[PDB]
């Protein structure tokens, strides 16, 4: 069961496929399971295509308008923050000054 | 007129800002003082302080007060923290190793040029690391033999 | 530059050659490709035996 | 305006990273030329050059820190056990009890080659030796599970099942990378560190 | 007899190379070689096979030493 | 005609894969010149490089 | 004043207490654990209370070694402790047949004081401790690890067993805050034991020097 | 205050005469006698209560 990642492939941290072969099995093993790996993985990425476009980064209607949303919501929480430091007094945060 | 407002009425000399930080554990909500000051027997002398948990940055300071030992946990702990900050981890023996190299002459000693003659022996790898010609005379003034190991 | 650090920690040997690097996933983890051009200049002396 | 303050967020960090390249390279140097004296000697005593001692014993116990597998512990007691059950099925064996398996573990600990090895270790074998009958103890009175070996549903015992064969394995193995993992003498330690700090 | 039975990959390292040094200097092989042209592997295949005529002296920090046989001590 | 895509796994870290027949119809050809100077000076007495 | 005054002074007396039983003198439980109340019992205003006097102890004796052996300890008064008062607490030692002595400063030492309670006499031991830092306790402390200190026959047996010399051991210096608390001289060992992250402990030895 | 003789401009310090306190200068024989009180506040910035942080 599974999806295989950085988290148990890559070089982050303990409990990678590669590290408990080298800790159970010897070097050799682990040493030959890389190259399988660094063998296999390219043959079939090239064969099935991955490949990246404007498409995969344009945007959607929905997202553009809860965008506009909320950046008009943080445009008037600022005004409002802006004139109750201006004009009044502004809630003061502790450790810190009103600026 | 000029030096009367900034006489000391209250308060160490040395201590230059105290604030209360809170911890707010599910637990219970607990209060602790930060001091932004040099000067850690007066903050464990005065009253209503558990002198017993406290804890200071500067490892002179620690190793004056509480010993080398507390120098040296100060050390640890202090290097642990910086190296955990930045979401790196590094195993405690090296940390330990480093402390213990410090503080085995009884004195914790820097590894800059200053600290490390006082450790180190090899007139060779003195004159090497800084201070080549000054070290070079200084030792052919003693007449020190310098081995090979 | 000295004679400490630009003479005795640090030196230049010979038999060692520098080129740019290109992958190659076709290679195990523990070889390195070397070019012929690089190969026939840098030598190892053999001793003959039996 | 926003590419501007994108161009001086840049360039900031492009400073930053040259200013800190030189400051670690100072700082590798400094720690290296200091910390290239010590040495892993075959008494498990870090010694300077000059004979003096300066650990007793490495990191107070004595491990490699490369060949840590936990998180600044030796082993990972759940995992070892987890792979030793994998690898070694037994289906020709019963499981064991909690009074069954702290018997085997207590008749296996006292061999002569596990002497040799550390008491922290051996607590900690013990620890996990205990919390694991323990869990066992606790799903048997939850599924009405019998030490007697009797109990009509054998699917039962498979829910914890554990066998003096993979008990024995276990703790070979785990005797095994403990006593790889230590400090091999003649490891230039203090050069290990340093590089493992400037780094 | 106090110091670790398991031996480290300096001694390892040591003893294949000082093999290697002997093998390519003429010396005698003891495990019939198969056409191996390669003094570092006819060593490891020595090493491997457990006959390598060498004795490590360990030295301990006080002065005093003991030996070990290759044959003796335990690889991995 | 740049195509973005994983081929081969020869492109693992910001390298790319060129065409061979499209490097041998003249793609990406390359002219290096360099100068070799040479001086033939009179010196004080009446002679000269020759 | 008169609350936190005696308050400091109950304080000192429970460390002292603390150093005497740690160093194996003869101290009971009831001095050990001294409460507020007694102390303000025996003496609850700062102008009744004696430091000089009052507060002086003589029944400090190390039972374990031999009860012959005395020790004393003086609370002067005033902020600055001199030279007639140095040579004073020296005559009363003489007259009392005592040798070892301590002197818990209020403020501190002059330089002249310091040096001659440090040339005073190889056979009269006096050691100077501040209030401000007896005011608490060192070994109590959670960073200060747990400090022995070993006979000569521990001594020659951990020589014996790992074949070194006395040079060779890690040095710590006489004017440590624990080493001025356990009064430990030059050429003593002490053994400390550091708590590991687990439930284990890290031996380590230490020499005086 | 920071106070000018009249007739020079230099400044002027507070001495004793053989009636009571004045301000004189160091070049010139003028003086001025103190009749009333004469005071100079500097209200120095009081040091607010720090709260706590977190
Ligand atoms: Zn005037």
């Amino acid at each position: 069961s599974g999806s295989m990642d950085k988290g148990t492939l890559g070089s982050g941290s303990k409990n990678n496929i590669f590290y408990i072969l080298l800790r159970d099995w010897g070097q050799n093993e682990a040493a030959d399971a890389m190259s399988r790996l660094a063998r296999l993985a390219p043959v079939y990425l090239s064969n099935r295509g991955f490949s990246i476009g404007i498409g995969d980064v344009t945007p959607g209607q929905g997202l553009l308008k809860a965008k506009y949303e909320l950046l008009n919501a943080g445009y008037k929480k600022c005004d409002e923050y802006i004139e109750a430091l201006n004009t009044g007094k502004l809630q003061q945060q502790p450790g810190c000054t009103a600026e | 007129k000029e030096d009367l407002p900034k006489v000391v009425v209250q308060g160490i000399p040395e201590v230059s800002r105290a604030v209360i930080h809170i911890d707010e554990q599910s637990g219970k909500e607990k209060y602790k003082l930060l001091v932004e000051g040099d000067n850690l027997r007066a903050v464990m002398a005065t009253h209503g302080v558990k002198g017993t948990r406290t804890t200071s940055n500067n490892t002179y300071e620690v190793e004056k007060t509480l010993g080398i030992e507390a120098a040296r946990t100060t050390i640890i702990n202090e290097i642990q923290y910086t190296m955990v900050n930045h979401g790196m981890s590094i195993d405690r023996r090296h940390v330990m190793l480093l402390s213990d190299l410090m503080t085995y002459k009884g004195e914790v000693l820097g590894i800059t040029r200053f600290g490390l003659a006082k450790m180190k022996e090899s007139v060779l790898m003195l004159a090497s690391f800084e201070k080549t010609a000054d070290h070079l005379f200084d030792a052919a003034y003693f007449g020190q033999k310098d081995s090979v190991c | 530059q000295g004679r400490f650090r630009g003479n005795l920690s640090g030196k230049r040997v010979d038999f060692s050659g520098r080129t740019v690097i290109s992958p190659d996933p076709n290679l195990r983890i523990d070889e390195v490709a070397v070019p012929v051009h690089v190969a026939k200049i840098l030598t190892f002396p053999e001793k003959v035996n039996k | 305006t926003e590419f501007f303050f994108h161009t001086m967020a840049g360039r900031e960090g492009l400073v930053d990273t040259a200013v800190k390249t030189a400051e670690t390279g100072y700082m590798q140097r400094r720690l290296v030329k200091s910390l290239e004296d010590l040495c892993s000697q075959y008494d498990l005593t870090v010694r300077s050059s000059t004979g003096d001692i300066i650990q007793f014993i490495y990191g107070g116990d004595g491990l490699d820190p490369a060949a840590m597998e936990g998180k600044d512990e030796p082993l990972e007691f759940k995992r070892v056990l987890d792979n030793i059950k994998a690898v070694f099925p037994c289906p020709s064996e019963p499981a064991l009890s909690k009074n069954e398996l702290i018997l085997t573990t207590e008749s296996i600990m006292k061999k002569s080659e596990f002497l040799c090895c550390q008491d922290s270790f051996l607590q900690e074998i013990k620890k996990f030796i205990k919390g694991v009958s323990e869990k066992i103890k606790k799903t048997r009175d939850k599924y009405g599970i019998n030490d007697n070996g009797t109990t009509e549903p054998r699917v039962l015992y498979q829910l914890d099942r554990i066998t003096p064969t993979q008990v024995e394995k276990f703790l070979e193995t785990c005797r095994d990378k403990y006593m790889r993992a230590q400090m091999e003498p003649g490891s230039a330690v203090g050069a290990l560190c340093a590089q493992s700090i400037g780094e | 007899r106090i110091t670790t039975p398991y031996m480290t990959k300096y001694e390892r390292a040591r003893v294949l190379g000082t093999r290697a040094l002997q093998i390519a200097m003429c010396a005698p092989v003891m495990v019939e070689l198969e056409g191996e042209t390669d003094p570092l592997l006819i060593a490891m295949k020595e090493l491997k096979a457990r006959k390598i005529p060498i004795i490590i002296r360990r030295y301990l920090p006080d002065g005093s030493y003991e030996d070990w046989g290759v044959d003796e001590l335990i690889i991995t | 005609t740049v195509a973005v895509m994983s081929y081969s796994g020869y492109d693992i870290e910001d390298a790319l894969v060129l065409n061979k027949a499209s490097l041998d119809r003249g793609f990406g050809r390359c002219l290096v010149y360099k100068n070799a100077k040479c001086t033939l000076k009179r010196y004080t007495n009446q002679t000269f490089d020759k | 004043d008169d609350e936190e005054e005696t308050y400091r002074l109950w304080k000192i007396r429970k460390t002292i207490m603390q150093l005497c039983h740690d160093r194996g003198y003869l101290v009971t439980q009831d001095e050990l654990d001294q409460t507020l109340e007694e102390f303000k019992a025996q003496s609850g205003d700062k102008p009744s209370e004696g430091r000089p006097r009052r507060t002086d102890l003589t029944v400090l004796v190390a039972h374990n070694d031999d009860p012959t052996d005395q020790m004393f300890v003086f609370f002067p008064e005033e902020p600055k402790v001199g030279i007639k008062t140095i040579k004073v607490y020296c005559q009363r030692m003489q007259e009392e047949n005592i040798t070892r002595a301590l002197i818990v400063v209020q403020q501190g030492m002059t330089p002249s004081a310091k040096q001659s309670l440090v040339d005073m006499a190889p056979k009269y031991i006096l050691e100077q401790f501040l209030q401000q830092e007896l005011l608490i306790n060192i070994t109590e402390h959670e960073l200060v690890p747990e400090h022995v200190v070993m006979t000569k026959e521990e001594v020659t047996e951990l020589l014996a067993r790992y074949k070194l010399r006395e040079n060779q051991l890690p040095r710590i210096q006489a004017g440590d805050p624990v080493a001025r608390y356990f009064g430990i001289k030059r050429g003593q060992v002490v053994k400390i034991i550091r708590p590991s992250e687990t439930a284990g402990r890290y031996i380590t030895y230490r020499l005086v020097q | 205050m920071l106070l000018f003789c009249p007739g020079c401009g230099n400044g002027l310090i507070v001495e004793e005469g053989q009636r009571c306190h004045r301000f004189a200068c160091n070049t010139c024989p003028y003086v001025h006698n103190i009749t009333r009180k004469v005071t100079n506040r500097k209200y120095p910035k009081l040091k607010e209560v720090d709260d706590v942080l977190g």
